[PDB]
């Protein structure tokens, strides 16, 4: 089901043309508030006084209407930022004449183009306008993928278009909105149309709007190709585009006449449903993670906090993790003892964080899967998920399985273990502290003892996404750093962003670890190769683990464990956006640093330029030991 | 079959041992009642003479008669089981919901045909164990009502304590039936009350901090106390004896027995939790039985 | 439909329990978390070490059950105030686990008794569990109208209850419940669970509780009385209890055993269902009214400001305003011109803030109502607006009315008025500047000219309302003072509050104001009898207007103009609380004061105690000119 | 929690009379616990468990050799900063009479365990430093006979009134954090223009060996004050009384205050609302020591004439590092 809009220029009835266009199919209707001809004077004398009315009356729709279905559109004739004076005065003040009445009909949305380089008048007068009365009203900029310089035939005898490669030139109309953005403060009310020419630029000219707030799509009927029935459709690579902008979940507005004329108008439409139905489908979970795209939150600290009841039955809800967990006590069970040892050799299995049990009932899994004997322990220091391992162990598991409520740091094992077991593993890999904590359950270990899992390794990778930027910096609390959100990481299913180098690895820790000086401070120096111009706005954060041997686990993207969800990726922001060029190189070192009481990170940019040491001491974020 | 957390221990005056136990804590929070003419097999429920399941859990017990088995519920009912005519079964009488709240005590008066019940809804209930009926309903506590025992040969008088820190002596032969007693000082919560077996006008008393007392109803004067536990009081239940001791139950897990001046003559450190009742044995005077949370049933020997 | 639960303290199995409270009818089941009677130690060994499990599963519920169906009860032998040191400290650590596994289940609200007048280590543990990870859970106070104390038989021989009157001491349990608020620091997440008992108190003592945040209410099975056909019912004072508790749309809780033992038991929920379908309805419009009950709005400012159209939409959609104001001008017109020159005599009438002309449509049928000629201009400084009347103009009214797209105080009119009528009017009469408005508009009114209307007058009332002071306080923004959320008005539906004392006029402006040095600034001392124990937290603002002789609008409580819904009362509060003694004076100060580009109000509290000037030189509130 | 600058260390040292009194105590305790015909066989192990600079080393020799009895001295400080000072003493005066330790003194192993602990963690508020806390974590390689110095240690409260230092606290206000957070934590002052509305009363009390079980220092303590005045209540003033050994003891307490000595402020826990308090009221204070494994933290509120908010619940705005 797509979200999408009618675009005209005309509008002789709005209740007329409002109910065809609903007849059509569409869900709103983009329109100009006021006649695109009736150009207005404001300073001069006689004009300046023309009798009214300006425009027609809010009494034609219902309160209801405009608030869903009308998108202003501003008048073609206001040039904000033109040569002349007088126009340049005449056009702010009937902007915001338009904007105005935009804002009294209650409109969702207001269109505005970006159509040329300087739009710095128009961004101030928008600008001004959205710090008069606070308003939720979007405001749609619609910036063209190729300018129209850049479009036209090359008729014109005396002057050719240029037929040399223009790599920076061809992102010209990205500059346009990132200018204007800037100028604007980043609102979080000003997103992006992005009309869609008959020719497509280069990859690079479109994967330049990745990360960015597109909220409409604008697909003139002039794009659309023609089949043997003489039904609109598109090209394959417009299909490409068309698929790529339905992953972002944006509104399809329809522009132009109907130059299908044997058909109905509503094919087009009908075009991009069908499009819709015949998207390659997601993942059968990727509906609850469809919810979090984009979502920002805190990441979990079980160690320092006490888990709730519904985020282990999230964590629960993963069945190729604990596959992956069973394979590998498998494995090793079966290393461990021969088969003439099965029936004499009990193996000691300590799930260090056993929640409410999936690594213990993996465990016996395992185990009658291996056959082979096994004695448990469960430990977990959260007493609310001790209630239900004791449940569990009075109702089904018995006296083969040890309930201990005790942190793995402190408690004192009435005996060593063979293998011990756990999942300690945040975003990061190590963002949950489970160095530490399988450190201070080395002791009770068996020299020869395994830890599943055996190792993990974090990775990092620049992005670019002004929206997530845009989001960090809306996360500003009152009674702290102004600036603390861009200090502090946040686990999110990443979506809208571009990727602008191939992960690195970043921390890799080793379980047990047999080293007389165990240090988990870390210092790392990541050089991230950058071949296309892009704004940096912070780094995404995966792992790697190996459980046992070949029985791994994967966030990591080019590797990522198929079907398994239970960890979406971490966020590292930054406090400024970093413009790269391509062919630049990012820079990025990243630090973990500890005290008694406390882990945190601190990273900072050095090329191509350098940022700030983000996180000094831990004074925007911490993780409690 | 049986719960976790034992209740209730009453010696029959024939020998013979009725435990009551509950659930405090699992999926089932229910209870039970259980005789055993073996009381030494006890708590092996297979080796038991009877026992039923009940549909909560139970908060104090007590006989009526030889058959009668009164029981206090969570449910805020109290319900009168009865033996079988072999005393193989344990069948419900009556079960009547009158109390608002968890019905913590009961204690049958001296006729044997009428009971006395406090609760946690602030009420005692006088009631008539033939008309299956509540006679009477005060509410005279400001508080939950802790405990309340009949006097042992007066069918019109018994005694009550609750959180509201008041000792009340009831006797309903007057228009207003109880009169506060006890310290005319804010003592601590009294938690435990037992009347003297012989000399009529005599109770004791332990409060939340460990402290027995020993009081006289005509002076209402703390005629003695003793520091003899070191937590809640929970139980008091005097010997068969002629010169009859004290046995003092408490949350510390302790059993204690004590003399006419309340000083310490024997102590057991067994139990593991909570010491919930203790019984005299009616053959073997100086065998005390004592059952608590960790549901240990252990028979003390007493010098 | 009462929303309603079933308090149970004995439950042997939850689903069992909870399928048949819903079978029942109730929403939901308040219900202990632990067993009642499973005393747990933390201090002292052995028992310290009781094996688990320490209570039952979460697994025995899905999340959803937890969210939204169970309230979890506090262990009735947790007691954090007692005088014993191991209780204290026992109890501290049993309610802090107790409260965790209640996060940990995620429920909705928790029911904690406050059954003594020290409950100050209760509030300590709370407010700590309160600051400790942020949650959005509630916490029912459990407080019983009349303490058990007051409530006992009078049998104790040697201790009377006492038959004197204790008018203070009668309201003992709401102090218990004042003193606790305040030590936690008035927490949105802490409610009142108010029990009711058989025997009402003095009705003093009920009204202590009026803008208490009371989310329950108790109910005993003991107290409802029976009829003849043995059904459960409530007496005629606890049915007006019972009224009294709907209009604040609190959930009934029953608690109790079936006394009533031969009907079913959901006998008592549909008494209550009964005394919900049968209540005194309310007027017709008053359901977008429900909507709005305490909530706070900033007020109004059609001067500075552009109202935008569904602002005019709600002016517009209230016939008895408008019938009022066609009626003024009926009568005015009817006393200005005779019969005889009925059609000779055109009168002018101007309509000074026409919107998208009511008061025009008003005008025309007052006119053709009185049999007398007038001429219309419509008067609008809101260009949107304009539009809406020119419109108007255009198709329907012609020639007959003038539309004026000029502010008032500097239209140069091109005649002189007869009659100038407004409704410039706030909740607060005159804070929207009517009177600056209407002053700059007399020099075009006729020597004998009429103003509709011709005065308006402004009246406070003390009141006592702890949930909206705590709305107020959590209306506290970034990047400005901490505390201007308390030196500003707020346009309210005031709902769960106590008048304390009777309205008293505060501010009247007359129009036309023939005066040789007009002044709009105003100071006034309102002294309030106050004849309850209370605690003053504002003072309601509501207003009178004469728009003709006897024509009137009002607000005001007393005079309130029946079916009128267009202007809510407004609210000015105090930063801090102030106790009222019962026979104090509540002793107020108001300022109206201005310069030349804004007008703003000051106030203050000189009696029982003196506050501070709230809003002082308009540095948190101004009404721009 | 913080390393101590060098003239802050000056300051503590700048007061001869509560050395006088360290080196008395230090004195008795030697003759009590070594008999004259062993003078010179018992050797005492004395340690000064925060030795900063080393004025409690150089007490305890004056005083073994005033008591003329023979003592071995271990210098413990965490503070490496003074342990340079301390290992430049020791290189230059004292000699291997005295063992520096750079260590905490909950940590460091002693290689034997000590006749006399003497320190002097004590704060304004007694243990507001928490000096029960570090010589708990120093218990155990103290002899089973043992002798603390101090032996015990109580702080007192007293409610005030001085709008000056209300308006003072309320100008404390500081961005980024809770506009109120500057009531909700204690300032060690020279109260000057303020008037003591009752008499000071004991608070929380600590001994030293604490033979106890299951040692708990956490503390609730409600304290009724009756106030004989029309006044207004801003706050409470802390002081605190220590005895080192038997009759030797300081005190800020202003009723036996130690003459003479002044390294000393009282603290000052203020309250965000004034609370009016007629002639004849009582003031009514709720006092509590809280801790976890990280921090340990006070939280107050007034319940009487009427009701104050809890302040510093869970330590927001103040904590004591551990
Ligand atoms: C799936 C999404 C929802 C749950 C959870 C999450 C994150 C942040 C907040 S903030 C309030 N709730 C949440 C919940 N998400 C995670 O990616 C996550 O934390 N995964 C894990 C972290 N640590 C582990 N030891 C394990 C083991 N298995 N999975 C683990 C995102
Ligand atoms: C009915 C409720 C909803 C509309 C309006 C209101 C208030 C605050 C905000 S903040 C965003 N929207 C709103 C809307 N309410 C008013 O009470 C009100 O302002 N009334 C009026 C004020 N001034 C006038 N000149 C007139 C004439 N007729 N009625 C008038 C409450
Ligand atoms: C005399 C005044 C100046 C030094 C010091 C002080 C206070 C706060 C700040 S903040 C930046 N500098 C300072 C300095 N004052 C104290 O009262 C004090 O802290 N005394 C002591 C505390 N703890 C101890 N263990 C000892 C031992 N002897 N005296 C001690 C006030
Ligand atoms: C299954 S998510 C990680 C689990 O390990 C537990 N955990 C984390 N750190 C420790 C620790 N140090 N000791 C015991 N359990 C821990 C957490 O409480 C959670 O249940
Ligand atoms: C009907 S609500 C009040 C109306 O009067 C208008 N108004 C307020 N002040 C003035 C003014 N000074 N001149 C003209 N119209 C005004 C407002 O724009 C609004 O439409
Ligand atoms: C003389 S002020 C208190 C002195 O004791 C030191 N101190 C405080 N706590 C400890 C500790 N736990 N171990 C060692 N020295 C300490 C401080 O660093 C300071 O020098
Ligand atoms: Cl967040
Ligand atoms: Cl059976
Ligand atoms: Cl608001």
């Amino acid at each position: 089901r797509v979200s999408s809009g009618r675009d005209l220029n005309c509008v002789p009835e709005i209740a007329d043309t409002l109910g065809a266009v609903a007849k059509q199919g569409f869900d709103f209707l983009c329109m100009p508030v006021f006649h695109p001809r009736f150009k207005r004077e404001f300073i001069q004398e006689p004009a300046k006084n023309r009798p009214g009315p300006q425009t027609r009356s809010d009494l034609l729709l219902s309160g209801r209407d405009w608030n869903t279905l009308i998108v202003g559109k501003l008048s073609p004739w206001i040039r904000p930022d033109s040569k002349v004076e007088k126009i340049r005065r005449n056009s702010e003040a009937a902007m915001l004449q338009e904007l105005n009445f935009g804002a009294y009909l209650g409109l969702p949305a207001f269109l505005l183009p970006l159509n040329q380089e300087d739009n710095t008048n128009l961004a101030r007068v928008l600008t001004n306008h959205i710090h008069t009365g606070h308003h939720s009203s979007m405001f749609w900029m619609r910036v063209p993928l190729v300018a129209p310089e850049d479009l036209r035939d090359d008729i014109i005898e005396n002057a050719p278009t240029t037929h040399t490669e223009e790599y920076s030139g061809e992102e010209k109309t990205w500059m346009w909105w990132h200018n204007f953005r800037t100028l604007c403060d980043y609102s979080k009310r000003i997103a992006v149309a992005l009309e869609i020419g008959a020719d497509l630029p280069s990859n690079h000219v479109i994967d330049r709007w990745l990360g960015e707030p597109i909220k409409a799509a604008i697909l003139p009927t002039s794009i659309f190709l023609t089949n043997k029935k003489g039904f609109p459709v598109l090209s394959k690579m417009h299909q490409r585009l068309i698929f790529r902008l339905l992953k972002l979940e944006v509104q399809f507005i329809i522009t132009g006449t109907n130059h299908h004329s044997e058909k109905e108008f509503c094919s087009y439409l009908q075009y991009l449903e069908y499009l819709s139905q015949n998207r390659p489908p997601p993942n059968a979970y990727e509906l609850f993670a469809k919810g979090y795209e984009d979502y920002l939150q805190s990441p979990l600290q079980p160690l320092m906090d006490n888990l709730e009841s519904q985020t282990y039955e999230v964590f629960e809800k993963d069945p190729i993790k604990y596959s992956q967990y069973q394979q590998a006590i498998y494995k090793c069970l079966l290393d461990r003892v021969p088969e003439e040892e099965k029936d004499t050799n009990v193996q000691v299995l300590m799930v260090l964080g056993a929640g409410r049990g999936p690594l213990v009932n993996a465990s016996l899994r395992a185990a009658k899967q291996a056959d082979r004997r096994i004695k448990l322990y469960a430990v977990e220091k959260n007493p609310n998920a001790v209630v239900t391992l004791e449940n569990w162990q009075f109702e089904e598991w018995g006296s083969q399985v040890t309930v201990v409520s005790s942190d793995m740091r402190e408690w004192v094992a009435p005996e060593k273990a063979d293998i011990i077991v756990s999942e300690l593993l945040g975003s990061f890999a190590d963002n949950e502290l489970s160095p530490e904590c399988l450190d201070g359950a080395q002791h009770f270990l068996k020299d020869d003892g395994v830890s599943i899992p055996g190792e993990y390794t974090s990775f990092l990778a620049p992005i670019s996404s002004s929206k997530l930027y845009n989001e960090v910096r809306a996360c500003r609390e009152k009674d702290r750093d102004p600036e603390a959100q861009f200090e502090m990481p946040y686990v999110v299913r990443l979506h809208n962003f571009h990727q602008l180098s191939a992960p690195q690895p970043c921390f890799t820790f080793s379980h047990p670890n047999r080293d007389p000086m165990i240090d988990n401070n870390r210092y790392c120096t990541l050089e991230f190769p950058v071949e296309v111009n892009t704004v940096l706005h912070g780094f995404a954060g995966y792992f790697e683990t190996v459980l046992y041997q070949d029985i791994t686990l994967s966030i990591r993207p080019e590797t990522h464990s198929p079907g398994m969800f239970s960890w979406f990726p971490i966020l590292f922001p930054i406090k400024q956006p970093i413009t790269v060029r391509e062919g630049q190189t990012i820079c990025v070192r990243f630090w973990r640093c500890s005290n008694s009481k406390k882990v945190w990170y601190e990273w900072a940019v050095t090329a191509p330029v350098c940022s700030a040491i983000h996180n000094p001491t831990g004074r925007s974020y911490t993780i409690g030991l | 079959c049986m719960e976790r957390q034992l209740e209730a221990a009453r010696y029959r005056s024939d020998g013979a041992l009725l435990l009551g136990a509950s659930s405090l804590s699992g999926r089932c929070w229910a209870g039970s009642l259980w005789l055993f003419k073996d009381p030494c097999a006890a708590p092996n429920e297979g080796f038991c003479s009877a026992g039923v399941q009940t549909e909560a859990g139970v908060a104090d017990l007590t006989w009526v008669g030889e058959r009668g088995i009164l029981v206090a519920s969570d449910s805020g009912a109290v319900e009168l089981w009865e033996l079988d005519e072999n005393e193989t079964l344990i069948v419900s009488k009556f079960c009547k919901y009158e109390h608002d709240d968890i019905v913590s005590t009961v204690s049958v008066l001296s006729s044997g045909t009428q009971a006395v019940s406090g609760s946690k809804d602030i009420c005692i209930k006088v009631w008539d164990l033939a008309q299956q009926v509540v006679l009477s309903s005060y509410r005279a506590h400001a508080a939950q009502v802790t405990c309340v025992a009949a006097s042992p040969h007066k069918d019109s008088v018994f005694l009550s304590c609750s959180e509201d820190n008041r000792i009340l002596l009831w006797d309903t032969r007057c228009p207003k039936p109880a009169s506060q007693i006890g310290c005319s000082a804010p003592g601590y919560l009294p938690t435990s009350l037992a009347w003297h077996p012989q000399q009529s006008e005599v109770f004791v008393f332990g409060d939340e901090n460990g402290t027995v007392s020993l009081v006289d109803t005509k002076s209402t004067s703390c005629v003695l106390s003793s520091a003899v536990h070191s937590q809640c009081v929970t139980g008091l239940v005097f010997s068969p004896h002629s010169v009859p001791f004290l046995a003092s139950l408490s949350e510390d897990c302790s059993l204690a027995v004590l003399d006419s001046s309340l000083s310490e003559l024997f102590r057991s450190q067994a139990h593991r939790d909570f010491v919930r009742d203790a019984t005299w044995s009616p053959l073997n005077h100086s065998l005390l039985t004592t059952v608590g949370w960790d549901h240990q049933v252990v028979h003390h020997v007493v010098p």
